[PDB]
RNA sequence: GCUAAACCUAGCCCCAAACCCACUCCACCUUACUACCAGACAACCUUAGCCAAACCAUUUACCCAAAUAAAGUAUAGGCGAU
RNA sequence: AGCUACCUAAGAACAGCUAAAAGAGCACACCCGUCUAUGUAGCAAAAUAGUGGGAAGAUUUAUAGGUAGAGGCGACAAACCU
RNA sequence: UCCUCCGCAUAAGCCUGCGUCAGAUUAAAACGAACUGACAAUUAACAGCCCAAUAUCUACAAUCAACCAACAAGUCAUUAUUACCCUCACUGUCAACCCAACACAGGCAUGCUCAUAAGGAAAGGUUAAAAAAAGUAAAAGGAACUCGGCAAAUCUUACCCCGC
């Protein structure tokens, strides 16, 4: 088979030997006493050395099998920039869990009453989107990797404003740069997530459970759907050294422990390197189980078990113009075997806030044709980000 | 000190250390308005403002707040009547701010 | 000079890797090979040859889903990535490849001859006489060297003594061993040979440079030359 | 065109080349990522200062001061008043062997020492 | 070729030289208040501001070694954004302003302006006038902007028996270096959006000019001045700019005063700045009768808190809290 | 404080300042290394303050007041410095028998010159050290013919210039004919 | 067009086509040292 | 009357004799004269041609270890030039 | 091979109008150099004025590198290689 | 009064080359000085100068990136474990400037200004011959000029040869 790498690219091979060194009884004449190469003397074999002390800049790691942690198991880490091929499909079997599309009622019904709207909530909207793709900087055009970030901190700035209505809201905050890591096995598969990037909306209280106990055992019959000849963990990170690590993200007494919402971002500029829409949803499944499961671990033991009080955790994850919503219910941590109780996700899928933006007004012949300013404005994407938001407090 | 060899750091290494330096400085007026609080000196090219700052305080008891440095330009214009250009020497000026007012 | 062959890679992996023009010209700098020049960048995108390249841990035939086929700058026909296990790979695409497919990659000769499907790789000792075959390796294990082009195919003469005769593109038969592993069907990108340049920019645009103003006058060499077709080459040893 | 017989310094040169060459100064540190310098105080020189209150000795010395020869100060020298005594004086009490030489200040590696002669480790 | 000045400077005396070039007098102290003329819950606001500050400090799980160098983006940053955030958001009871007011996180705002001539000292142009122009490139760590304008804190016209310090050398002694590029009037947003008002700006201290490294450099007089230098510098491009949206410069000085206040910190140590611009004629021919002086409030900088051991807030100053509270409380007048 | 780095105030202006001898190698060597420790400071503050007024001379295009206050500065500090020098090359003789304080050896240059080279402190050894391995401490044989013709160029140097003193004794005898004996 | 503007300064093409360790690299690039040596030059390379 | 004119030294040449050969500190093979880091490349291999032969094609003196003499002899050679 | 021929690495520039597809047209910057006059020890050892060809392309262009004379390079003009 | 061909800045190149004082040396003219001697000067935030190891990861252009349609198929991305407590050094910074033997009507990359807020002066004085150069206007005629409508003016018809 073809090898990769050409020979004239490869290190080239020591130089032949001198050949006094093969007589036996004779001491050969090097210019290692002369402390420099001569093309007359012989080459010397110089001993290998070791520094001896310890440069930081200069240090070399012990080769991996001799690390501490190094295991013959191979641990199947799931961070976030793993892009799974098969999507939403790979992370239910891996989660354990079954879909359902749209989402919840309960979370719905929260913006239904229009006393929980926001005051001038279109204009609102608006006028962040228009902010976050024009008035933002001093360049004409905002990039992704600028907007991004923004749009969804002014979103949460304006839902946050609704302190007023619901006095519960003052008891969350957005933590940034926290991660988390769980650890479960299925089908013998060691699997881990290890969660950075992104807001943690983190509340004093739990988020409220969707799902009935009737619900919650009629998973039993569902079948998660299986996608052979591609394996479960295909595009995550087979790891020889690693940890068994269970972690929150937080030491113990932190105020706010409990994961209400996780906003993952997709801002790259280049298309390439950001997430299609299924591999997005995917992230945020993984994602929102990881936290669940950390959480459960934490309250509940390291036993396999069904949870008699499943773990909500909602995400949302979007690039800057399309959004996706998910409500995931953590309902057992008996994951090995493919059959039982199943975890519920709920998700509603490539929601546009808006359709385009025009920086610049489209000028044809002299005439204004298009306007500055978002295109195809969709305020019931934003409803269902303030219902969200809202969940749990109001 | 000049024109000497330094003994080599390595990390966990003793201070290093000079007692009898060759570093000779002589402060000079300024040629343009300086804030009132600027010092102005004429260093040896291989003194460095960390140096300036320890020199000053360590033999003269001088507090010094800033030291700045720039390497000033000597003219190689002149031609003698070999018409062979004479270099007039480079040097290193200094900019010390006193401390405490 | 100082010229260092950008195929330094070591490491199999499908991600385009960038590649460094020539312009003709060797190790020394001088030009070795005249009309070659400029065009459009492009990245290297791996291509596998062994089809059947067993996972790490695994053996015997494996399947694989056809994920993406796509436009190859590097080479006429076109690429298919593949993946199965936890393995994704750069393929050669046959005629009707398409994502979603699954293709089966097998090293089994048996008693009877399989139902060949396109896409699909065999031993020819395995397949029915008188099948399309493409990415043909000389020996077995050595990797698909023959057959590679767009559209081009080769067909399955004989099976004797634990040998294949099949005949190239060239129509000049090949003899060898029936482990050899072919791939059924033709290669992609059929109607290759009917695309017109159009200008002499296009051409420029694909690193090709003009051709000499010198006038040369056409000798013995010239003419055509009715020949016979040269004998079987095998890579079988007896 | 350019100037040959000039001398070559660092404000010659494109701005890669200026900021690549100095005027001499001992470095003090490295660079880090981010081109971020780390001073190592270790490396950079101590100024050892005495206390000069009291000290009698002063800049210039007095024209009425008696010539004196100049005899260099040699190895044989140093030996006969540093080391010569210790060792007459040892032979004369009769317990003198050459395992004692290092109480008579001998001093036979260099290495372990703060100030080491050679290879001279130290600054003048 | 325009002077690049930075709110955040490590050159000596700096606040003094800024004075000048912004025609602005220093005041100790922070503005009267104005005697015209809900209940503050003292122990919540409290509890989160310990709480935010044993999150980054204590509670949050760090995956890579945190080194001191590191220290002030890793650790300090965070802070600054999250206590602005949350004291906001429960803040907005109390002041309905706060709810519709826009939150930056390090936005840039730039400010341009002509102060002062020289006469070209050398080259083909020597001897003829040249404007000294100024150029202040600033990122707060956050800031607030509002759409209604804030109230003046002293008349247009108020007059104080404290003259502005004058330079008797170049600006570039202080040290200033020139360079030549874009000239940017922008208050953190373009022109079009509605939040054109400045509310309070947070500056977090830049590890160069942190206090530790200030009184190992023999500057310990210094501190105060890094504080008052960047308050200056910082919120007179924020006014500035901002009296330039609506359409005021050097020859149509503003008819009304623009304020915006600041809070600088390191980390620790807290001070809290006012300031009112009240002139925009700054060049030679604009200033020669010119009454008018920009004015700048400041107090001494006070550490919020004493130490942090494990996961109790030692010393936590309550006065410095309630100073960064009463910021957040301004609000516009109500018309009738 | 600043002021050391002028003279007396009660001395700006006078024409002429009296000043002592410069120190001496024998009245050096009589005195502690401690003492001789302490003088080099005292001599070093004399030296910037000389060195002050030499270039405020200049500004003020003045003459020096007392110009040999500085070459007596100048040549107290070498005296000071032989001194110390002595002793450290006796003691480095005691205890090592080492010559020079820098470790060196003999070498041949690319060009097939001799020269001694210098040794340089690293922190590898040298058969790792890809800069200093570059370097060619050996000539090859074409570097032979511009040795003989290097060598032969200072042959005829020393020709001519033994050639012209004998030219020139004998146009002495000729203006002084009693030189015969 | 017209000519006699065919030098073109950069320091990075001089020290690398005429500098000393390019001179050195070869033997007869030592050779050229060496000849300007014994002529005397007090420039032997750029 | 201007411009100029005039000069005797500097040194140099050829022989003889004699073997020849440097050094303060610091810097210098990377872009020489650049304090301080993981390399490993390494030297040898017939001179040609002008020119003469009235072109040119084989051929055409070039210190090689004692001045002289043997001797421009033996001998070589388009048996020509040499 | 700091000019120039070709190439390699990684960069940069290209208004307005028409058509909106373009080795498309008009037309700046920019590249080129058709015709005439001037100039001819000139401003210039190849220029100036006007007039012209091209100007999103086989375009133009800054930087570093490569190919060397029994050779290179060449959309062959025996071009170009200070 | 009149020009604006520019201008300012960066890069590259150059290397003190119209700052002060003192000299009457001089600018293709001229006592200001680019020439001489002396004395001054450019101050880092801009820029240059960077990075511990091993394995592992990286299919999905750009074009307001959204519709739309492409080919010549493209400039920007990791993780795992180990190691790591420290701090602001060094260098470029001037000018009327470079490549063209010149204080040369030539050559010379990028950003901004799009006609200027920046930068500049076509006439040493006079006279108002010829010949010469660059322009403007011209009775009647309108290519009769000439190798040719070259040039100028105006601004258009049809065709042929060759080469797509
Ligand atoms: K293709
Ligand atoms: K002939
Ligand atoms: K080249
Ligand atoms: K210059
Ligand atoms: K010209
Ligand atoms: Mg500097
Ligand atoms: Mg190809
Ligand atoms: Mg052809
Ligand atoms: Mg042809
Ligand atoms: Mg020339
Ligand atoms: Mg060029
Ligand atoms: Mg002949
Ligand atoms: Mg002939
Ligand atoms: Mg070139
Ligand atoms: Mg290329
Ligand atoms: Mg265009
Ligand atoms: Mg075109
Ligand atoms: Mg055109
Ligand atoms: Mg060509
Ligand atoms: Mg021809
Ligand atoms: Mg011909
Ligand atoms: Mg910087
Ligand atoms: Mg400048
Ligand atoms: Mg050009
Ligand atoms: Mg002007
Ligand atoms: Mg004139
Ligand atoms: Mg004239
Ligand atoms: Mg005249
Ligand atoms: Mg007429
Ligand atoms: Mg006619
Ligand atoms: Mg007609
Ligand atoms: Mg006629
Ligand atoms: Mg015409
Ligand atoms: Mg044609």
């Amino acid at each position: 088979a073809y090898e990769w790498g050409v020979r004239s690219t490869r290190k080239s091979e020591p130089p032949p030997l001198d050949r006094v060194y093969e007589i036996p009884g004779l001491e050969p004449i090097t210019f290692a006493g002369k402390m420099h190469f001569v093309p007359w003397l012989a080459r010397p074999i110089f001993p290998p050395w070791d520094r001896g002390y310890k440069d930081p800049r200069f240090y070399r790691s012990p080769p991996l099998h001799e690390h501490p942690l190094y295991k013959d198991q191979a641990c199947y880490i799931f961070h976030h920039r793993c892009r799974l091929l098969e999507g939403v499909k790979q992370a239910l079997w891996l989660t354990k869990t079954k879909l359902i599309e749209g989402l919840p009622e309960k979370v719905l019904s929260l913006v239904d009453d229009p006393r929980n709207h926001i005051e001038n909530q279109d204009e609102c909207v608006l006028n962040v989107i228009s902010h976050a793709r024009l008035w933002q900087t001093t360049e004409e055009i905002p990039k992704r990797e600028t907007y991004c970030p923004v749009i969804v901190d002014n979103l949460i700035q304006l839902c946050k404003s609704q302190i007023l209505k619901h006095p519960s809201l003052a008891r969350r905050i957005c933590v940034q740069n926290s991660t988390f890591s769980a650890t479960w096995n299925r089908e013998s598969l060691l699997l881990q997530v290890r969660g950075s990037g992104g807001a943690r909306l983190s509340t004093k209280d739990p988020l409220p459970t969707i799902a009935s106990r009737e619900e919650i055992e009629a998973t039993k019959n569902h079948v998660l759907e299986t996608f052979y000849p591609i394996s479960p963990i295909i595009d995550l990170h087979e790891c020889n050294i690693y940890d068994v690590k269970n972690d929150t993200g937080f030491q113990e007494g932190y105020p706010y422990p409990y994961p209400h919402t996780l906003y993952l971002l997709d801002k790259a500029n280049l298309r390439p390197h950001r997430l299609q829409p299924d591999q997005l949803r995917a992230k945020m499944i993984l994602f929102a189980f990881g936290s669940a499961l950390a959480q459960a671990r934490l309250l509940y033991g390291n036993d396999a078990k069904v949870l008699e009080q499943p773990v909500v955790v909602q995400s949302v994850g979007t690039d800057g113009r399309v959004f996706h919503f998910l409500v995931f219910q953590l309902n057992t941590t008996d994951l090995d075997c493919n059959e039982g109780v199943k975890n519920l996700a709920w998700v509603d899928s490539d929601q546009l806030l808006y359709q385009h933006f025009w920086c610049l007004p489209v000028i044809k012949k002299r005439v204004v044709v298009e306007p500055v300013g978002p295109v195809g404005f969709k305020p019931e994407t934003f409803r269902k980000f303030l219902a969200l938001y809202l969940h749990g407090a109001a | 000190a000049r024109n000497v060899v330094y003994p080599l750091y390595r990390l966990g290494g003793p201070q290093l250390r000079v007692f009898r330096t060759n570093f000779f400085i002589q402060l000079v007026r300024p040629g343009v308005a300086q804030p009132e609080d600027t010092v102005q000196f004429r260093i040896p090219m291989e003194m460095t403002r960390v140096d300036l700052r320890n020199y000053l305080e360590g033999i003269y008891n001088v507090p010094v707040a800033a030291v700045r440095t720039r390497v000033q330009h000597g003219s190689n214009k002149r031609r003698d009547h070999r018409n062979v250009r004479i270099k007039k020497p480079d040097y290193k000026v200094a900019y010390v701010q006193l401390a405490h007012g | 000079a100082n010229f260092v062959s950008w195929k330094s890679r070591t490491k199999y992996t499908i991600t385009p890797v960038k590649m460094r023009k020539s312009g003709g010209r060797d190790h020394t700098g001088r030009i070795r090979v005249h009309g070659i020049g400029g065009g459009h960048k492009q990245r290297y995108r791996m291509i596998d040859f062994l089809r059947f390249r067993p996972e790490e841990t695994k053996s015997g035939p494996f399947e694989e889903k056809v994920i993406q086929v796509r436009y190859d700058p590097c080479r006429s026909a076109d690429i298919a990535l593949v993946a199965g296990g936890s393995r994704k790979r750069w393929i050669i695409a046959t005629e009707n490849m398409q994502a979603g497919d699954t293709i089966l990659n097998s090293n089994h000769i048996g008693r009877m001859a399989v139902a060949a499907r396109e896409g699909d790789a065999h031993p020819l000792g395995a397949l029915p006489v008188g099948t399309l075959i493409n990415n043909v390796e000389s020996e077995p294990g050595r990797g698909a060297q023959y057959i590679r082009a767009a559209g081009t195919c080769g067909v399955l003469l004989r099976k004797v003594n634990g040998t294949a005769i099949i005949q190239l593109p060239s129509k000049r038969q090949m003899q060898v061993l029936e482990t050899c592993v072919a791939t059924v069907g033709r290669v992609s990108n059929v109607d290759h040979n009917k695309r017109v340049i159009g200008k002499a920019g296009r051409n420029r645009w694909l690193g090709k440079r003009p051709n000499s103003g010198r006038w040369h006058r056409k000798g013995g060499w010239a003419g055509r030359k009715i020949r016979p077709l040269p004998p079987m080459k095998s890579y079988v040893k007896l | 065109g350019a100037d040959r017989m000039s001398k070559w310094t660092s404000k010659r040169g494109p701005r890669s080349f200026r900021g690549r060459k100095g005027r001499g100064a001992k470095g003090i540190g490295f660079l880090t990522s981010g081109w971020r310098f780390v001073q190592i105080k270790e490396m950079v020189p101590e100024f050892v200062v005495p206390d000069l209150t009291g000290f009698k000795l002063k800049p210039y010395v007095s024209y009425l001061a008696p010539e004196s020869e100049e005899t260099p100060l040699t190895a044989a020298q140093l030996f006969s008043e540093a080391v010569a005594p210790a060792i007459e004086k040892d032979f004369k009490d009769g317990t003198f062997d050459p395992d004692n030489l290092e109480k008579y200040g001998f001093e036979p590696t260099q290495e372990g020492k703060l100030f080491q002669l050679y290879p001279r480790n130290f600054l003048r | 070729m325009k002077y690049m000045v930075y709110p955040q400077t490590f050159a000596l005396n700096a606040d003094r030289w800024y004075q000048y070039f912004t025609k602005t007098v220093f005041l100790s102290g922070l503005p009267p208040p104005p005697a015209e003329p809900p209940a503050l819950d003292l122990a919540a606001l409290r509890a989160v501001a310990c709480d935010c500050l044993l999150q980054e400090h204590f509670y949050l799980r760090r995956r890579r070694r945190v080194h001191r160098y590191e220290e002030s983006e890793v650790i300090s940053l965070p802070f600054l954004d999250q206590l602005v955030s949350t004291l906001v958001g429960l803040l907005s009871p109390h002041n309905p302003a706060l709810a519709a007011a826009a939150l930056d996180y390090r936005c840039p705002v730039h400010f341009y302006w002509v102060r002062g001539e020289e006469i070209i000292p050398r080259g083909h142009r020597r001897g003829r006038i040249d404007d000294l122009r100024y150029q202040i490139d600033d990122k707060p760590n956050n800031q607030i902007r509002i759409s209604k304008q804030l109230a003046e804190f002293v008349p247009l016209d108020y007059s104080v028996p404290i003259e502005i310090p004058t330079i008797k050398c170049k600006p570039d002694k202080l040290p200033l270096f020139k360079r030549q590029y874009e000239n940017h009037i922008f208050v953190g947003s373009k022109t079009a959006d509605p939040c054109c008002y400045g509310h309070t700006q947070f500056h977090l201290l830049p590890d160069k000019l942190r206090r530790e490294r200030l009184l190992r450099q023999n500057c310990a007089d210094q501190i105060e001045v890094v504080f008052r230098a960047n308050a200056i510098a910082s919120l007179f491009a924020w006014t500035g700019a901002q009296a330039m949206y609506q359409g005021f410069w050097s020859e149509a000085d503003v008819t009304r005063p623009f304020v915006s206040q600041a809070v600088i910190t390191d980390g620790k140590y807290f001070s809290f700045f006012c300031y009112q611009l009240n002139t925009l004629a700054l060049t030679t021919q604009a200033d020669q009768n010119n009454p008018r002086k920009n004015i700048c409030w400041g107090t001494q900088s006070k550490p919020l808190y004493e130490t942090i051991e494990d996961n109790d807030v030692k010393g936590f100053n309550d006065d410095v809290l309630l100073q960064i509270v009463h910021f957040l409380l301004n609000r516009p007048k109500e018309e009738k | 404080g600043l002021e050391e780095f002028f003279d007396d105030p009660k001395n700006w202006g006078q024409e002429k300042v009296k000043s002592g001898a410069a120190w001496t190698c024998q009245q050096l060597r009589n005195k502690s290394n401690e003492d001789l420790h302490k003088l080099w400071y005292v001599l070093l503050k004399e030296r910037n303050m000389l060195l002050t007024l030499e270039q405020e001379a200049k500004r003020q295009r003045l003459p020096m007041p007392s110009p040999e206050r500085l070459d007596k500065v100048v040549d107290s500090m070498d005296a000071l410095d032989k001194v110390v020098q002595e002793r450290e090359d006796a003691l480095r003789l005691l205890q090592t028998g080492q010559e020079r304080a820098r470790p060196g050896a003999w070498r041949r240059d690319i060009f097939g010159r001799i020269i001694w080279h210098k040794f340089k402190q690293w922190v590898i050894p040298w058969h790792l050290n890809k800069r200093y391995n570059r370097k060619r401490f050996f000539a090859l044989p074409y570097v032979d013919h511009f040795l003989r013709l290097e060598r032969e160029k200072r042959a005829r140097i020393k020709a001519r210039k033994e050639n012209l003193e004998r030219k020139k004794a004998k146009i002495l005898l000729k203006k002084f004919p009693h030189l015969a004996e | 067009k017209a000519r006699g503007n065919e030098y073109q300064p950069s320091n990075i093409k001089r020290k690398n086509k005429h500098g000393w360790v390019r001179r050195l690299s070869t033997p007869a690039g030592v050779q050229v040292i060496l000849r300007r040596m014994l002529k005397g030059r007090k420039s032997l390379s750029h």
